RNA sequence: AGGGGAUCGAAGAUGAUCAGAUACCGUCGUAGUCUUAACCAUAAACUAUGCCGACUAGGGAUCGGGUGGUGUUUUUUUAAUGACCCACUCGGCACCUUACGAGAAAUCAAAGUCUUUGGGUUCUGGGGGGAGUAUGGUCGCAAGGCUGAAACUUAAAGGAAUUG
């Protein structure tokens, strides 16, 4: 958010969960940020080339973190046939 | 004192008051 | 028994978004539910919802994003005038900048700012933020 | 699971669920066309008859009522219509 | 009672950690090297430590003792845990499989030598 | 406060259970609340078994047992060391030793 | 010296992390108060009260002192610490340390018209510790903090200029009402708003950016 | 549904329920019964004049050992007898 | 995506069904496991070993994404996995914690065994429940060698496997080490196998 | 009010114990305990948790009904049954684990979806005593039940947990 003439306020625009689009708070110490490395044409991972996934403490404690990560990976194409929409 | 025996004592009292009032009534 | 189908729908949506799910099955799918969902979808609080037509009353499958904090109903549907809309919003909205009190006027079901623009009031249905 | 397709559930789950708890409710029962030995005289019988249905040609009881599906007699040839 | 305290036990096991090949199964020699190898204010405490070291050496001579891990012990530990058999245990010696495993691999679309056996309730 | 979720008995869906009498003091106690044990024991108390085996007219003898179902109230069961007071944590242990 | 033992402490001593926004963004667990007094040197503390607690023994009553301290700078950041100790000044010192460890940010906002700087809170927000529930309602400009003295000074150290408060329960329980107000101001950055509806590119952690000037 | 009725035509129920539960109070019941008008010595007034009958040496309650130097006084308007505590030190020598 | 050289080879499938990783748990079934396929008679269920391979190469990508490999932690309180995590630590950076996980290893910064990892890998979440619980305090992802009844709470990458077998745990750790070495480039031959036998990561009674 | 009245057993009587013991323990023993016809309308009548309705975490077991399975056994090897086993389903009495949540806590899958305060509805409470007392009605053969104050008095009573 910001005031009347651009000039952004609200220090610390926070992160949002990649599964529930909920704000990861400044003390949600169960939240994680998975970095999955990219590969290019040789089978080897490139350092510094990641896809990032933020997972919140709620969805992690409830046990659906692996299924959320499965569907996110399959949407981003680095998984093929692990997740099924029609359960 | 125990509430059951307090209730019993006031019931006996109510009976005695009933009879001493029925003396005049 | 089942007295307010709008209340049952909004309670189910609230429980679903609390649990973090992206979908919810609504039963039994009335017109005011359709219009309420249309207002929330126009303001971008849910997403796409689909109406399954069985021959009894219908079901609704809503898609839930992460943007909904609380969709609630106001029971009974109080008669609400033009001063009453601002004192109601001051009572049960989190801020003066976002969130909408939804109210059924004679000019269709709409939110309080559109009711202000059309200059008409009515009965209060619920709220969403 | 918190993300799933409710509009197209799989056939196994919808056949597993109760007949009223499906997406759109519908009967799990069906009809049969039954022949008894003797008279040809095919006759259509419900799955859950509740009556001792016999052929109109002769008293040749085809099914007996039960708590659920009707129990067909031993000499019968049925087709699931 | 003759229960020995943790100072005696800790000094003894430390002596065994860093001086195992030096010391032996005799209290007198263990004492005569313990006074040389450590500074102990008491003859009584030195004798107690030497007696417990001799006891733990007696223990070591019959199987290894938990907590003490000297260089010879750990080097034979790693020399034994780098063991690998000549043939693999997972190498095919003939593989047996169930019907469900067979349809799993046929659904994955892989062909491999398999032997189906019936798995009944 | 409430000490036990089961109120110290086994009554979920009755309202009333006909009582029995304690075998030690004849106290009336509901049948679900009692401390039922089963005393199954040989009749010879395991020290005269050799004497009776050598004094029996028959070989191969079965030497039968006596069976009783003992019903104890809480007070007698505690006083006779049958059950004893357990900690708040291990009060919930349902399994026998 | 400091000689830190933490990846985060080593990074802030090296100077790679120059504000607490990265810490708040990645939810990094802070475990050294020297990080906080390095990155926020201008915060001031204040001890609210010292109540004596007592444990009954066979020989007298062992008494120690419970000190609640609030640290904070007057724009955006507060911390709340509560420590029991045998001596009151040691309780104050360690409560200051705990309050520095428990520093959270505050989402200040506008009651209306977004003209000047953020004077009030963005949304209504509540907190509850024990029976005490403390509510915070955004107030117009010039209203000042309408609150009890303790949580008023807490919000002054937060940097809010004006906020309406409603409390409920045993508000004389000072630790409970202070923790409730702390949770209430912490939930501001838990509330998601239409200005936060937009997506962000998920920035990568400094703990892997600066991984070699970390532990080794 | 949180107990109470919520219907739009249910104001009478709430009114009579509030009336009874208002009678459950202390100040409301006292004000409406008029115990100040009936069962008070002052009759609801703030002050009252009276005629001193005698001087009492009323003991303080426990734990406190003192004599409070009160007086017996008969009110003029009611004729009711009333005990009044003479506040300060030595002021009993003014009210003979 | 992937260049399709990462598909499950028949040799790896022979290894997997040799170690019986496919023979999952009994008819007990946590509902967070759709990796199950074609529930067998004898009350046992069969795992999609293709799905296990996909989750394993995903975990290998995650481990290779770490800059410093010693910031990865292998956890095994299970005797069947102690040798596996030790050889995993030998072949990668991956400092091990085998045996008893002392509490306060991720918290309690004054502990002698105090680690600050960026990723923790456990053998069984039920036996290593202290490690994942402590990881929930300091923002650490978890990879777990799960079964079809394992407590998937606070688990982020669940590799389904028969974690009751001696051979299966060692095979999973072996394949994980091989794949992360292949992604790092220490094993340049993606098609050619590894010189290390999978029996090296196995538990022995002496 | 009739019948029945074997046991046990308010009262009572006795034997002990005790400083006392018209209490606990022992022995007798009346009313009662059982039944018929009428009354009485209470209980820690408890889950100390009102009913109806919707949603919200996992796990297995069990009761009743139903569906399917070339499943097992028995019959007449074999049918149909029945009894089991597996999978599922509806409705129950419940139970186990956790806490997203709630709560003052004990604890709770309801005591959750309640300051982000509204699904429908009934009843009850407003510090403690005095007091469920007095009075007045009304019911009852009676015992008593239902309704039900005030004067006066008091700064605490009380709940859940903590260390002794
Ligand atoms: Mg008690
Ligand atoms: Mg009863
Ligand atoms: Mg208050
Ligand atoms: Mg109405
Ligand atoms: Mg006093
Ligand atoms: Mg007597
Ligand atoms: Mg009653
Ligand atoms: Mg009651
Ligand atoms: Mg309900
Ligand atoms: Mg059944
Ligand atoms: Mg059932
Ligand atoms: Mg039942
Ligand atoms: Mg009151
Ligand atoms: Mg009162
Ligand atoms: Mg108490």
């Amino acid at each position: 958010m910001e005031n009347d003439k651009g000039q952004l306020v609200e220090l610390y625009v926070p992160r949002k969960c990649s599964a529930t689009n909920r704000i990861i708070k400044a003390d949600d110490h169960a939240s994680v940020q998975i970095n999955v490395a990219k590969v290019d044409e040789e089978g080897r991972a490139i350092p510094g080339e990641y896809v990032t996934y933020a997972l919140s403490g709620y969805v992690r404690s409830r046990g659906e973190s692996d299924d959320s990560l499965n569907r996110l990976a399959q949407n981003d194409g680095l998984l093929k046939n692990v997740w099924s929409y029609s359960r | 004192m125990r509430a059951k025996w307090r209730k019993k004592r006031t019931r006996r009292l109510k009976r005695k008051r009933r009879k001493v009032r029925a003396r005049s009534k | 028994t089942r007295s307010s189908v709008l209340a049952d729908a909004l309670n189910a949506i609230n429980n679903a978004e609390k649990t973090g799910k992206r979908q919810v099955l609504i039963r039994p799918s009335s017109k005011v539910i359709i219009k309420f969902l249309q207002v929330m979808q126009k303001h971008g609080y849910i997403g796409e919802f689909e109406y399954i037509d069985d021959h009894r009353s219908g079901k609704i499958v809503v898609q839930l994003n992460g943007r909904l904090n609380k969709c609630g109903v106001i029971s009974p549907r109080f008669n609400v005038k033009i001063g009453d809309i601002e004192k109601w919003t001051a009572n049960l909205l989190p801020a003066r900048q976002f969130g909408y009190v939804i109210l059924t006027t004679s000019a269709g079901i709409m939110d309080h700012e559109e009711a202000r623009r059309k200059h008409v009031s009515g009965k209060i249905l619920g709220f969403v933020y | 699971v918190l993300v799933q397709d409710l509009l197209h559930p799989t056939a196994a789950s919808e056949a597993r669920k109760h007949k009223l708890k499906t997406l759109v409710q519908g009967p799990r029962s069906y009809f049969l066309d039954v022949k008894c030995p003797g008279c040809l005289n095919i006759t259509t019988v419900f799955s859950h008859a509740q009556t001792a249905v016999t052929c109109e040609s002769c008293s040749t009881i085809l099914c007996t009522p039960t708590g659920g599906k009707a129990k067909l007699s031993e000499g019968t040839s049925f087709r699931r219509k | 009672g003759r229960v020995r305290t943790k100072t005696v036990k800790r000094a003894s096991k430390a002596l065994i950690e860093r001086y195992y090949p030096k010391l032996t199964l005799d209290f007198q020699t263990n004492k005569r090297l313990c006074d040389e190898i450590a500074t102990i204010q008491s003859k009584r405490l030195r004798n107690k430590i030497a007696g417990y070291t001799t006891h733990l050496m007696k223990r070591i001579q019959k199987g290894p003792v938990r907590g003490i891990s000297f260089k010879l012990q750990e080097e034979e530990r790693e020399r034994k845990d780098q063991y690998v058999p000549e043939v693999s245990a997972l190498d095919l010696s003939r593989l047996n499989v169930d019907n469900q495993t067979s349809d799993l691999v046929k659904s994955l679309g892989l062909k491999l030598p398999l032997s189906v056996i019936n798995v009944s309730a | 406060p409430k000490k036990r979720a089961s109120n110290g008995r086994n009554k979920k869906g009755r309202g009333h259970v006909k009582p029995v009498r304690c075998v030690n003091c004849s106290k009336s106690i509901p049948k679900d609340k009692a401390i039922k044990r089963m005393a199954i024991r040989n009749i010879v108390e395991a020290a005269a078994v050799r004497d009776l085996s050598e004094a029996s007219v028959y070989p191969e003898y079965a030497l039968p047992k006596t069976y009783n179902k003992l019903h104890y109230c809480v007070s007698c069961a505690i006083h006779a060391r049958i059950v004893r007071v357990r900690s708040r944590e291990d009060r919930k242990n349902r399994a026998p030793p | 010296g400091w000689v830190p033992v933490t990846k985060l402490g080593r990074l802030v001593k090296a100077g790679k992390i120059t504000t607490i926004e990265e810490i708040f963004l990645h939810s990094l667990p802070v475990k050294e108060f020297q990080i906080i007094d390095t990155l926020l040197p201008g915060l001031q503390d204040e001890v609210m009260n010292i109540k004596p607690v007592q444990k009954q023994t066979r020989a007298g009553q062992r008494t120690r002192f419970k000190a609640v301290v609030v640290v904070g700078d007057s724009n955006g950041h507060v911390g709340l610490g509560i420590k029991t100790a045998k001596e009151v000044a040691g309780a104050i010192r360690a409560g200051i340390i705990i309050a520095k460890l428990s520093v959270i940010p505050i989402r200040r906002g506008y009651w209306g018209t977004n003209l000047g700087q953020p004077h009030s809170l963005a949304t209504k927000t509540t907190g509850k510790c024990g029976s005490v529930t403390v509510r915070l309602i955004p107030a117009p400009r010039g209203s000042g903090i309408v609150a009890s003295p303790a949580v008023k000074k807490l919000l002054q150290l937060a940097g809010v200029e004006d906020v309406y408060t409603q409390s409920n329960g045993k508000t004389r329980t000072l630790e409970n009402t202070l923790k409730a107000a702390f949770v209430a101001i912490g939930n501001t950055y838990g509330f998601l708003t239409p200005n936060l509806w937009a997506e962000q590119p998920l920035p990568v952690s400094p703990l892997d950016i600066y991984s070699d000037e970390a532990s080794a | 549904g949180k107990g109470k009725p919520r219907g739009l035509n249910s104001a009478r129920k709430l009114r009579v329920h509030r009336r009874n539960n208002r009678w459950a109070e202390n100040n409301y019941k006292k004000r409406l019964l008029g115990t100040a008008f009936k069962s008070s010595p002052f009759g609801g007034s703030s002050h009252a004049k009276g005629i001193v009958l005698e001087k009492l040496g009323i003991e303080s309650k426990q734990p406190n050992s003192a004599i409070r130097k009160c007086v017996r006084v008969q009110l003029i308007k009611n004729g009711k007898k009333v005990t009044a505590f003479v506040p300060n030190d030595g002021c009993l020598n003014f009210v003979d | 995506s992937l260049p399709a050289t990462f598909d499950l080879t028949p040799e790896d499938a022979q290894l997997l069904l040799a170690a019986n990783t496919h023979l999952g748990a009994r008819n007990v079934q946590v509902h967070q496991e759709p990796y199950v396929f074609n529930a067998r008679p004898d009350g046992v269920h069969v795992i999609n070993v293709g799905k296990t391979w996909e989750k394993l190469v995903l975990a290998a990508r995650i481990i290779a994404a770490i800059p410093n490999p010693e910031d990865v932690v292998a956890i095994s309180s299970r005797t069947f996995g102690q040798r596996a995590v030790l050889k995993f630590a030998a072949h990668t950076g991956a400092t091990p914690i085998a045996g008893r996980f002392t509490p306060g290893s991720f918290t309690n910064y004054i502990t002698r065994s105090f680690k600050e990892p960026r990723l923790v890998i456990v053998t069984d979440p039920r036996s290593d429940a202290q490690a994942i619980k402590e990881a929930s305090y300091v923002n650490i992802p978890v990879i777990a060698l799960t079964d079809l009844d394992s407590p998937s709470e606070f688990v982020d990458v669940a590799i389904p496997c028969n974690n009751r077998g001696k051979h299966s745990i060692g095979l999973i750790w072996y394949l994980l080490a091989r794949e992360v070495l292949r992604l790092r480039g220490a094993l340049v031959d993606r098609t050619q196998p590894w010189s290390i036998m999978p029996d090296l990561y196995f538990y022995r009674d002496p």
